[PDB]
């Protein structure tokens, strides 16, 4: 299950912004570890 | 279920299907075939006193 929210903000901010349900995927696998993917640009120099 | 299906003004979110009252009983339904919200209200009933 992936839940998401985009909040316009001026530490983490105060107040409430509930995350809406985005997708429920019928995967059925074992998940114990995770890692974030970043994008890197080639230099060309 | 047995009830009257009426038009609703409840702003359901796209994920949301069912609707519930304080009793956690179905109060609205979103149809798969046509994506519209039908409010469910129990039909009229009462006690008869002679
Ligand atoms: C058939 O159902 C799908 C989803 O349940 C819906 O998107 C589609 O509009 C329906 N077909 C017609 C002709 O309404």
């Amino acid at each position: 299950k992936i839940y998401s929210k985009h909040t316009p903000i001026n530490d983490l901010p105060q107040g409430f912004s509930a995350l809406e349900p985005l997708v429920d995927l019928p995967i059925g696998i074992n998940i114990t570890r995770f890692q974030t993917l970043l994008a890197l640009h080639r230099s060309y120099l | 279920g047995t009830g009257v299906l009426t038009e609703s003004n409840k702003k359901f979110l796209p994920f949301q299907q069912f609707g519930r009252d304080i009793a956690d009983t179905t109060d609205a339904v979103r149809d798969p075939q046509t994506l519209e919200i039908l409010d469910i209200t129990p039909c009229s009933f009462g006690g008869v006193s002679v």
